[PDB]
């Protein structure tokens, strides 16, 4: 198991245990999942009740510093009813650790907007209301971010096709660009590339 | 807080911004997949899959192509169970067909009865 | 001018599927004997409405619901359509 | 390379003068190797910043979502602080003095 | 109450006793890997892939064939357990050519799965390689015996299937070639079915063989047609334009097979097709147009007629919604001679009391019957899947199978009672060895083909099939709802056309000969012109026509059965609908989409627009036509004997003989295998 | 070396010569349909049919990791030459 | 189901906001239609405006018809800023369609289109 | 190359067209593929 095989240690696996088992201590009222993974990084699974105590506290409170916000991503899952999953990355500064903030949300929930208490978020915020659809309550401007105007559908979803249903072209009638629904030249040929034969035993989930 | 009390449902279809015509035009088939039959293996199973009808694929006259009048068609949407498939579906504006998960039967094999004295299941080649 | 079809609905656990099911098992030797050019068809599916439509007259196909009709109540319901 | 042929595509000589060697490089390639299920988020000192990755993947052989975070994109969050109190020529030069590529603050 | 505890990886299961360990790992949802074990065949312990460790145990125990002992603790991801799959694994990739790039089930083998989930990395073995001299199985299959594992799975599914006993091992050792030893092609039904089974590419597909890949080919659920039991069928479809029918699966009626013609019938699918409207020229010939010509002139023409002249022959392959609009528009003309090809009779309430004309059991039903007896029928090469299905019923437990009317070549050693109605006769009157394992029988069947229905006995027949209905109605117990009697049909259409209440045969257009016709599919020698008055108006709807297409007066090209959403009855009641997976190429529209439209142009309308007011107007005929997938049988076996009582007909004593009597009539004996070359090729290679 | 309709046209090695009712000679007007006028069927029946003394033999392609893998072909049928679906080039056996 | 609003409580509040945000429509066309220098009259404008607000009428939960009125917000400030171009806003129009017919016939004609 | 020209091979070309965009000789795309589905073909001879 020596040669090719990543080595992991078990020191930072017991001190993020601890740690995630004392945060959840600490806050008993907004705290649903601790998990740590095998590469040692925290998760905390979160109703969006708390983002603003979760955040406030843990940029403060001197025993976990986490200065640094990293990314927001709000991964557009289906099969479920609440959707989205809001994931706060933060980075400390003075402790060198990682923590995911993991709240969820559906498609028509507020979740109480973070640009308050991390000024990095703002442009966080407003592209992932343009891209996915989660509206944020109490934030000073949401507008379009990496989105032409006329162009609308959230389309980072799953529900949105990977081609639009707009295609722009230049016409000498008008004598500009217009849009017009979308008339591929090649397929693009999706791929059944999923085979069989269950490559991992450890993740079966137990069936009905 | 907790303001709003309604029981009715969702009318996201007219928020997703995909036009009519791709609203109530099209029909979404929701299945298991079959096993591919060539080999054997199940786990292709297990995901409740939300595909469309297919459409024109005519021929490029330039190459040779597939092109298409298709956004929708290279969809697919692996769900769980049957309930949040028909949720999804009726949530999201479009109709639906629901088809059958059909499971192997469970049946009794044995060899000793591959090698009997009185009855039929005599292999004779083994 | 006259009929041409009539069609029976039906299903297997209701008391209006009792009543016809009473008709149907009693007197269609009978109707069946009397107009021989009428193919009066009798469809069962799971659970339905036991709808009796009679098709006549460039598309015409007038509509009775034999829901809890006992046979007696079918059959002066079915001479009053024929 | 690594001394594993499942993840790694085996060198030509063994492919070709080799069974297993065959069959891992075919489907090393058309259905590529599977990764377990999780979410990780990695980040490396990129010369404008922490390049940091985020990928989600459900455990088959295509990633289930992945992010980027810019540092060019997080630079140019605070323009408003680098450009409050002066003039215009100073703009340009601060827009200059971050390595801003403009196709990285896109994601 | 018969549980035996089985801890699968520590974890706890009841299972009932006498099962295998793999349906125990099956059971809690794991798959012990595998290459001989199938779950439709016999187990045989060659593979030696399928070994699992048991816990407390010296040795490592194969999961195919082993029985299960009280209390197990089985280790599925254990140390010897992955040590033993290693090494088969490296013992199989031993002999095994470096052909997986030109070998055809590239994206599909079971070596290059398991060599991935489970196997080494590196390999050994620097010299050796053994290659085997390939044979020629048939013109149908490709065979490359040097990729063969020698797993054994093609014998015992020849053996115990399709009954033919022409595949064997030959020599020991390393020298095991597996096939025929005299030359000989195995030829026989479901020969198709073999390449599915081969796990590895060696019995591959001849037409299919280089020409697509399986990670392109995207899959779409269809339905068959040209068989009665309506096999579920998967075309993977290349590009707009298809690849290949591989078999959907389906528990109650065809299991894992399919039909051979149905696996290699679309190259007649695509080889004549109709992609313009036709008209016939005045010079003579037969010119093509567009849309408006060619519904303008029927339209026109079938305003100036009407009356009782007016007929529609809907035969072949049809829909459903293709037979609601048909018959909609022609009720809204005046009246009606709607008529099928094959001829049905009705005289004791035909087309009304659904039990005498469909299967009222169970494909599947079957099984649990004891004494089965065929009339008038060659069942192999009519649904040649019921005919798998009775001989694996006759295997496992006991049938008393008995045929009247054929020597033929069934597979499963029928007992023969003749060719003579006169023996049905006394067979109803009570004189036999036979009729006393009847009324000693306990749940009986009594099949009747319709190809010996066709001739000018038919309701005489059927009348003493209700008496021997009858008979074990009366003389014996009601055990329960058991159904002796069912007959089964050749082409699915009949059964929909007689569900939505036509008349079955052309003795309605024999009587009354019509100024216009509607060919909705005819495909023999239904009616000519020259049975028939001058001024025909023939409207000939359908793809590549055959016999009739010359014949007729105006061509409309109709869609095909993977190019439609359809609507299609098996011979039991059951509804299954098509798919779209392929547009139709040229113009070539669908059949009720002509149909409204032609009613649009002319001065009339259906009151309808599109598939689901379609539907809704199907379920408004006839109900069952919505339940998709899902049977209920029919009742009133008294009613319908009653009724059959009033007409007596001499029975004619000539000798009954089916028309499917060998391979050639059956591979010839339809319009999509006729148009196709693969179909030719092995029907010149079993003449010849 | 190469066919041609008379359409005046050539075929390639695919016989997918244009009819009188397309378009497509018409987007040939003033450009040249640069075929390739060297087949590849008629290169193979020019090569000597080798004859090899062993019963089943290799073939690498001439060259260690230049050619196609090692497929090893069996020689013992007597009116049909065993052929490589790799090379091409056939084989027989000497005894 | 005690759902977080998004600004309103009923329908009341949806109706008062919808109307407030057609009103600003109405005042906001004219500046826009003298500045950008487009070709269509002013009461053509207006028409499509509302017909754009006629387009999602059977519309009846009121986060849906907050969040329609979120959207409509944002497009009238980027239209009344000058960050749009003539291209989005005769995009809003449809000038370049050749418009497919609704009748089954002429559907018939060009098919394999339900 | 006057020391070892490599691997002769005779359909090798002795002319080397050079680059030729913008003349009478240049290449055109077309689709290497034969006949699809094959129409139907009428009958020659006349009814009456
Ligand atoms: S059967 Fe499997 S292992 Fe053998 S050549 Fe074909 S793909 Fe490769
Ligand atoms: S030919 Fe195929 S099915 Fe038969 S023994 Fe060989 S690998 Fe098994
Ligand atoms: S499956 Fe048990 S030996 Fe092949
Ligand atoms: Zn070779």
């Amino acid at each position: 198991t020596r040669p090719t095989v990543r080595p992991r240690n078990d020191v930072a696996h017991k001190q993020l245990s601890a740690f995630g088992e004392y945060v959840a201590e600490i806050l008993p009222k907004y705290v649903q999942q601790v998990q740590v993974s095998c590469f040692s990084e925290l998760e905390i699974c979160i109703h969006p009740d708390g983002v603003i105590p979760v955040l406030t506290f843990l940029r403060d409170h001197s025993n976990a510093q986490f200065k640094s916000l990293a990314d927001l991503t709000a991964v557009d899952i289906p099969t479920r009813q609440n959707r989205f999953e809001i994931v706060y990355n933060l980075l400390s500064l003075r402790f060198n650790s990682r923590i995911r903030v993991k709240t969820y949300t559906d498609e028509l929930t507020p979740v109480e907007s973070s640009v308050s208490v991390y000024k990095a978020a703002n442009w966080y915020e407003r592209e992932i209301w343009d891209m996915f659809g989660v509206f944020f309550a109490n934030h000073p401007d949401l507008r379009r971010i990496l989105t032409d105007y006329g162009f609308e559908g959230h389309p980072f979803r799953k529900d949105f096709p990977l081609s639009g249903y707009v295609e722009l072209r230049y016409d000498d009638e008008v004598k500009r660009v217009v849009a017009e629904p979308v008339e591929l030249a090649q397929e693009f040929r999706k791929f059944d590339l999923n085979s069989p034969w269950e490559a991992f035993p450890a993740y079966r989930q137990p069936p009905e | 807080t907790q303001l709003i009390t309604v029981d009715e449902k969702l009318d996201i279809t007219t928020l997703t911004g995909v036009p009519e015509e791709h609203i109530k035009t099209r029909k979404a088939r929701i299945f298991v997949p079959a096993r591919n039959n060539m080999q054997s293996g199940v786990n292709n199973t297990k995901k409740w899959k939300m595909e469309f009808d297919t459409r024109e694929r005519w021929e490029n006259p330039l190459m040779g192509w597939a092109s298409t009048a298709d956004p929708l068609s290279n969809l697919v949407l692996t769900f769980s169970t049957k309930e949040d498939a028909i949720a999804f579906a009726e949530k999201n504006g479009w109709s639906y067909d629901v088809e059958e998960r059909k499971v192997p039967k469970p049946k009794s094999k044995s060899y000793g009865a591959n090698f009997s004295w009185n009855k039929r299941t005599r292999v004779s080649t083994k | 001018l006259g009929l041409r079809e009539i069609r029976i609905h039906l299903c297997q656990r209701s008391p209006g599927s009792q009543g016809v099911r009473d008709f149907i098992e009693k007197r269609y030797v009978e109707l069946k004997k009397a107009n021989p050019d009428l193919p009066i068809l009798i469809r069962e599916c799971s659970d339905v409405q036991p709808k009796l439509w009679a098709r006549y007259a460039f598309g015409q196909e007038k509509n009775v619901s034999l829901n809890n009709f006992s046979a007696d109540q079918v059959t002066r319901a079915l001479e009053n359509v024929l | 390379k690594v001394d594993d042929a499942k993840v790694s595509p085996p060198k030509r000589a063994e492919m070709k003068t080799s069974m297993e060697s065959l069959i891992h490089h075919f489907k090393l390639y058309t259905e590529g190797y599977q990764v377990p299920p999780g979410a990780t988020y990695t980040a490396i000192e990129a010369p404008k910043g922490e390049f940091g990755v985020y990928l989600v993947s459900d455990g088959s052989s295509r990633p289930y979502r992945c992010k980027i975070k810019a540092p060019g994109f997080a630079h140019l969050a605070g323009l408003d602080k680098m450009s409050k109190g002066h003039m215009l020529a100073d703009v340009v030069a601060i827009i200059g003095t971050q390595d801003i590529v403009f196709g990285e603050v896109d994601r | 109450s018969n549980l035996i505890e089985v801890f699968v990886d520590g974890q706890s299961v009841m299972v009932e006793p006498g099962t295998t360990v793999l349906q125990a790992c099956e059971k809690v949802g794991m798959q012990i890997p595998r290459f001989c074990y199938h779950e439709r065949l016999s187990v045989a312990g060659n593979c030696r892939m399928c070994l699992v460790e048991i816990e407390k145990a010296p040795k490592v125990v194969a999961a195919c064939a082993m029985p299960v002992m009280k209390g197990w603790n089985i280790l599925t991801n254990s140390e010897k357990t992955k040590k033993a799959r290693e090494g088969v694994m490296e013992f199989l990739l031993a002999n095994h050519p470096l052909d997986c790039p030109i070998c055809d089930q590239g994206g599909e083998c079971d070596l290059q799965d398991q060599s991935m989930m489970f196997g080494s990395d590196r390999s050994r073995f620097l010299e050796g390689k053994r290659a085997v001299e390939d044979k020629n199985i048939g013109p149908l299959v490709k065979t490359i015996m040097t990729r063969c594992i020698q797993c054994t799975r093609c014998i015992r599914f020849a053996s115990e299937i399709a009954g033919v006993d022409d595949l064997g091992t030959t020599g020991r050792g390393n020298d095991m070639q597996v096939g025929t030893y005299i030359e000989k092609m195995f030829m026989s039904e479901l020969s198709g079915n073999i390449i599915d089974i081969c796990p590895v590419g060696a019995l591959t597909s001849k037409p299919y063989a280089f020409t697509a890949r399986p990670w392109e080919t995207r899959k779409t659920e269809s339905i068959d047609v040209m068989d009665a039991v309506g096999s579920n069928i998967v075309v993977s479809t290349r590009t707009g334009e298809v690849m290949r029918i591989l078999p959907r699966m389906h528990e109650d009626i065809n299991e894992e097979w399919i039909s051979d013609k149905t696996r290699f019938a679309y190259d007649g699918l695509k080889r004549q097709r109709l992609t313009e409207p036709m008209v016939r020229n005045e010079k003579g010939l037969l010119t093509h147009t567009t849309w408006e010509d060619a519904l303008s002139r029927v339209a026109g023409m079938l305003q100036s007629c009407q009356g009782n002249d007016v007929a529609a022959i809907a035969g072949g392959l049809v829909d459903a919604e293709a037979l609601i609009a048909l018959k909609d528009l022609l009720n809204r003309v005046d009246s009606d001679t709607l008529c099928t090809e094959e001829v049905f009779p009705t005289a004791g309430a035909g087309t009304d009391l659904r039990s005498n004309y469909l299967l009222n059991t169970t494909i599947a039903g079957v099984e649990e019957a004891d004494v089965v007896l065929l009339v008038g029928t060659n069942p192999r090469f009519e649904a040649p899947l019921f005919n798998a299905r009775i001989r694996k019923s006759w295997l496992h437990n006991d049938l008393k199978v008995a045929l009247i009317g054929s020597p033929v070549d069934l597979t499963y050693r029928y007992d023969h009672l003749g060719d003579s109605p006169k023996i049905l006769q006394d067979i109803a009157s009570g004189s036999h060895p036979f009729s006393q394992v009847l009324q000693e029988a306990k749940k009986p069947m009594v099949v009747l083909g319709s190809s010996a229905l066709q001739r000018n006995d038919g309701a005489a027949i059927l009348a003493a099939v209700s008496n021997i209905a009858q008979k074990i109605r009366t003389s014996s117990g009601v055990t329960g709802d058991w159904k002796v009697m069912n007959i089964l049909h050749r082409i699915a259409s009949q059964v929909a056309a007689l569900d939505l209440g036509y008349k079955p045969g052309v003795e309605a257009i024999r009587k009354n000969p019509p100024k216009m016709l509607f060919l909705l599919g005819a495909d023999g020698g239904c009616v000519t012109r020259q049975d028939l008055p001058k001024d025909c108006f023939i409207v000939y709807q359908g793809h590549h026509g055959d016999v009739g297409a010359p014949i007729a007066d105006v061509i409309l090209p109709g869609a095909a059965y993977t190019e439609k959403s359809a609507t299609y009855v098996n011979t039991e009641g059951r509804a299954q609908q098509t798919k779209v997976a392929v547009m139709p190429p040229g113009l070539a529209r669908e059949d009720w989409k002509i149909i409204r439209a032609l009613s649009e142009i002319a001065g009339m309308t259906l009151p309808y627009d599109t598939l689901d007011q379609v539907r809704n107007r199907l379920e408004e005929v006839s109900p069952n036509l919505v339940r998709y997938d899902d049977v209920e049988g029919a009742n009133y076996f008294q009613q319908a004997s009653e009724l059959s009582k009033l007409v007596n007909q001499q029975l004619l004593a000539d000798p009954l003989v089916p028309p499917q009597l060998t391979i050639k009539d059956f591979y010839m004996t339809d319009s999509i295998s006729r148009a196709s070359q693969t179909m030719a090729k092995c029907v010149k290679a079993v003449t010849e | 070396g190469v066919r041609t309709s008379p359409t005046g046209e050539k075929v390639t090695h695919t016989g997918q010569v244009y009819d009188d009712e397309d378009y497509r000679r018409v987007r040939f007007v003033g450009r040249q349909k640069e075929v390739n006028e060297n087949f590849a069927i008629d290169l193979i029946a020019e090569q000597p049919v080798s004859q090899v003394g062993s019963r089943v033999i290799s073939c690498d392609g001439g060259g260690g990791a230049l050619g196609h893998p090692r497929v090893y072909i069996n020689l013992d049928k007597e009116t049909k030459t065993g052929t490589c679906g790799y090379c091409g080039l056939q084989f027989r056996q000497q005894h | 189901t005690s759902v977080k609003p998004i600004f309103s409580r009923d329908m009341n509040e949806a109706k008062r906001r919808v109307r407030e945000l057609y009103r600003a429509w109405y005042r906001e066309v004219p500046n826009t239609v003298h500045l950008f220098q487009l070709d269509i009259s002013v009461k053509q404008g207006r028409d499509k405006v509302r017909e754009m607000f006629k387009k999602n009428a059977h519309v009846t939960d009121p986060r849906v018809v907050d969040l329609l009125v979120i959207k409509g917000k944002m497009e009238l400030e980027e239209t009344i800023n000058v960050w749009k171009q003539r291209t989005h806003v005769m995009r809003f129009f449809h000038e370049t369609e050749a418009p497919r017919p609704k009748d089954f016939l002429s559907k018939f004609y060009v098919g394999h289109d339900p | 190359p006057t020391v070892k020209p490599p691997t002769a091979r005779k359909f090798i070309w002795t002319n080397h067209k050079f680059n030729l965009s913008g003349t009478p000789q240049q290449y055109v795309p077309y689709s290497t593929t034969r006949k699809k589905i094959q129409e139907w073909v009428p009958p020659s001879t006349p009814y009456k």
